[PDB]
RNA sequence: GUAAGAAGUCCUUGUUUGAACGUGGACGAAUGAAGCUUUUAGUGGGCCAUUUUUGGUAAGCAGAACUGGCGAUGCGGGAUGAACCGAACGUAGAGUUAAGGUGCCGGAAUACACGCUCAUCAGACACCACAAAAGGUGUUAG
RNA sequence: GCCCUGAAAAUGGAUGGCGCUCAAGCGUGUUACCUAUACUCUACCGUCAGGGUUAUGCCCUGACGAGUAGGCAGG
């Protein structure tokens, strides 16, 4: 029965491995054309440009007293509850608007695979119907979106990044990110002007992976 | 902070009607990709009827200096909305980038004008090829030949408290 | 009732994502390029110089 | 801070023993906690609701009633019961010979029954009978 | 306009109250203006329409007749029955997807060309 | 204001040239997470701030409409302060920060860089908010 | 743009004080640094919820903790 057991676990294990390399030539391979796809603008003497981004991490930086209700509302529906905690959302009209809303309170931006990953691994913690349960093996998700095909952290990773059919509910059982303040700064002495004007909140499109690595 | 070259370009977004619009082309001077972005659509909003819902950039790039090492005569064209309608200003700087005449241009501004980043226009920076054409004394009082000067108050700045030696500033 | 930390302790990181070995013997992240010379274009230098 | 959205410590209410004292009735709770934890079966979480009730809401409920429930369609030989009180009523001369358990019965109300043929039970005897509540039918009395 | 008389309504359409100034008989209903409501009952001269009102928090429901001018029919389900139908179409041929609707999306990867239209650069 | 579906779509013929009911067959934008009574405390024309708008004149200002806060609220900063900035509180430890700051008082660079300024009581947040409209052989850049 | 004047009385007096003059002042930029009952991690107390178990108890898990008038509960 025992050995009932460990062959099950293989037989998953040799799946998420092979699972696993097949998202991983997937990403050099898409990276990769992409660059000989600006290159071959180049040489041609046309111009090549990428697709505008799906995914964005949005972080809390204005805590919760003196926040009037429209921006309070949006941010409870985001789940950005307290300083500090953050989430991924997909981009399109309808966020966008909620994103414009939010802007003085939050910072934003593009989020980079190196990022997601070493959120998901270090403060990576779900929800089974409720309490922020810490992932800490892959049974666990297995149980929950094994429904989507999630058996693996990493397809987790793979589900949000490559924003898939299921990006919702993976998305909403993640649990809010909870992160620290910055530990070599926010740079800026002043924070609550726009990330243009020698501030931080606001979209700056890649710097939220340096953020993000200096608060997790 | 220590400013950069990006050309950019903006394609106002196609339409059936109008494929391939007009590629409009400008240079920004710039801390990175998102401040140069924004003065990019801000000068298009001025100049044409786009937006950065209407339009959309197609290369950002970076522009270095062709000899960062060569030293220079730059004049920049400027101009600020202030007071009166707007008014222009010619100045000189020497140096070797064009990034270092735009650095100490706005340093320059913010201590003899209180005029600020917001406030300023770059038109113009240009390379002046032939002297004689260099026109403001303070830039051609370091064109003489075999140009020297001494430093003559040397202070020499002490890593420690206290001094036995009652210092000497010469040179 | 101790959570520990894949990204340190090579163990709990191979009870997950057990590519990670194969990952670092083929090490997959100091990985070489296939080196190519496609020159650009002189309107594209030009047009980035100046004009 | 965190910016609650709904009302920390909250007690859900919902009785989860009863107000009596009675050594009995405590007996009895403690016993449909085990069955409605291990069944599986819904009728005796229904019970055990049932027990925390009040005098208020827990109306007796007549013979003549439990007549019309047996009256209804391959409803005649399933064991009636009620978690309350079960009265008599001299409105109704024809009663049937029915099975029926309950906490309380009254003298009159008893020897009816007995004198139809049935019998008269309580509710542990109902539970080594039937656990799951197989081949029951509750009743409820008008509650206004 | 005389259009506005070989209109046929039946009982569930849904019709907007908008009432023309020409006619004096039947003028109703002040803020009952640009307000949609589905007919119960016709008769001659007449249509019925219902309207949910909200009084302090509950939606009551008010039932009225009015003539056919004022009346007007509603283009309000069009793109609703239109998706309904191409979603049956859609079903049948995936039986042989996202019928549902989506927001705008970001716009993907393409190439710009220089064949004629070099970039025209300029300044303020 | 209304709508964004299984209380919706599509085949099946008895009752005013046809309508309604009825018979049976085939199948939907985003994000986030209950309802019903019963009953009674205290408060029920008080103070501050922002922006919308009507009327305003020596100047101020008076009326209404939201919103936020104090009242009930401690903590860090502003030398001190009910309503300013940050941030809301269980008892402890380690780390990182906010706002504000780093000559000494006072924990932290008498740090780096570019300029300007000498005031016979300079200045050390401003506000074409007041003195107010200018004057000056003081200085710098246009 | 900075500087002087651009009127204001009357106990001795205040950029908070000392005092500061290529500043310890004005403007701007680049870094480093100090630091809260705020954020992160851990333990402990209590409450709440969810589960498990022949016992208004035992065990597991998680999220939370401001407070006047005033209300409820345990002592």
């Amino acid at each position: 029965e025992r050995a009932a057991r460990k062959a099950a676990n293989k037989e998953k294990r040799a799946i998420i491995l092979e699972r696993n390399a097949a998202y991983q030539k997937e990403y050099e391979t898409a990276e990769r054309n992409i660059i000989q796809a600006k290159r071959d603008a180049k040489a041609a003497g046309s111009y090549y440009v990428e697709a505008q981004h799906k995914l964005v991490f949005v972080v809390r930086i204005k805590g919760i007293n003196k926040i009037p209700p429209k921006p309070r509302k949006v941010l409870q529906l985001l789940r950005l509850t307290r300083i500090n905690s953050g989430t991924f959302v997909k981009v399109t009209k309808a966020t966008l608007e909620l994103l414009k809303l939010i802007e003085p309170y939050v910072a934003y931006g593009y989020p980079s695979y190196s990022t997601i990953r070493q959120l998901v691994y270090k403060r990576g913690f779900g929800k089974i119907n409720k309490q922020r349960v810490p992932l800490s093996d892959n049974a666990i998700i297995e149980a929950n979106l094994g429904k989507y095909g999630i058996l693996s952290i990493d397809d987790l990773i793979h589900e949000i990044i490559t924003v898939g059919p299921h990006f919702k509910q993976a998305n909403n059982f993640l649990w809010p990110f909870k992160l620290s303040n910055p530990s070599g700064g926010w740079g800026v002495p002043r924070k609550f002007k726009h990330f243009i004007q020698g501030g931080s909140f606001g979209n700056r499109e890649e710097f939220i992976n340096k953020l993000v690595k200096s608060m997790n | 902070a220590h400013f950069k070259e990006y050309q950019v370009i903006g394609r106002r977004l196609p339409t059936e009607s109008v494929p391939e619009p007009k590629l409009f082309r400008m240079r920004i001077f710039a801390s990175n990709e998102v401040i140069a972005k924004s003065r990019y659509w801000y000068f298009l909003q001025k100049l044409h009827k786009v937006k950065k819902a209407s339009g959309e950039i197609v290369s950002i790039n970076q522009i270095n200096e062709a000899h960062p090492t060569k030293v220079k005569n730059f004049g920049v064209w400027v101009r600020y909305d202030s007071r009166s309608g707007t008014h222009n200003m010619y100045k000189e700087i020497r140096d070797v980038s064009r990034v270092a005449a735009v650095e100490t241009l706005y340093q320059d501004m913010a201590a003899r004008h209180r005029a600020r980043f917001r406030s300023i226009h770059i038109l113009k920076v240009a390379e002046i090829e032939k002297t004689a054409d260099v026109k403001r004394q303070y830039v051609k009082q370091f064109l003489t030949k075999d140009l020297k000067f001494p430093l003559p108050h040397r202070v020499q700045k002490s890593t420690k408290t206290f001094s036995y030696k009652r210092p000497s500033t010469f040179y | 009732v101790l959570k520990k930390n894949p990204l340190k302790n090579k163990q709990v990181l191979l009870r997950l994502n057990p590519y990670a070995k194969v990952f670092a013997a083929e090490k997959l992240g100091s990985k070489k390029a296939e080196k190519t010379g496609t020159k650009p274009a002189a309107v594209f230098t030009e047009t980035l110089k100046h004009d | 801070g965190i910016d609650h959205t709904s009302k920390q410590h909250k007690r859900s209410g919902h009785r989860t023993a009863p107000k009596s004292d009675n050594v009995y009735l405590k007996l009895l709770v403690k016993l449909y906690t085990f069955l409605a934890r291990r069944t599986d079966a819904p009728f005796n979480k229904v019970v055990l609701k049932a027990l925390f009730l009040s005098k208020i809401n827990r109306p007796p409920v007549s013979v003549s009633r439990i007549a019309r429930a047996l009256k209804q369609e391959g409803a005649a030989n399933k064991t009636v019961v009620v978690v309350g009180t079960v009265t008599d009523d001299a409105r109704i001369f024809e009663f049937p010979k029915t099975t029926v358990a309950a906490l309380r019965f009254t003298a009159g109300a008893r020897a009816k029954i007995v004198k139809a043929g049935g019998e008269c039970i309580t509710l542990d005897q109902l539970a080594v009978r039937a656990p799951k509540g197989q081949n029951t039918l509750i009743l409820r009395g008008p509650r206004n | 306009h005389l259009s506005t008389y070989l209109k046929v309504y039946k009982v569930g359409d849904i019709v907007d109250i908008k009432a023309n100034g020409s006619i004096q008989k039947g003028m109703p209903h002040k803020f009952y203006q640009g307000k949609t409501g589905v007919v119960y009952n016709v008769t001659k001269s007449s249509v019925g329409v219902i309207i949910n009102k909200m009084v302090g928090n509950r939606y009551l429901e008010k039932r009225l007749n009015l003539r056919v001018e004022h009346i007007k029919h509603s283009k309000c389900r069009q793109e609703f029955l239109e998706r309904v139908k191409a979603n049956a179409a859609k079903r049948a041929e995936a039986k042989a997807v996202q019928l549902k609707r989506q927001p705008a999306q970001p716009r993907e990867s393409r190439i710009v060309s220089t064949e004629g239209n070099v970039p025209q650069t300029l300044a303020p």
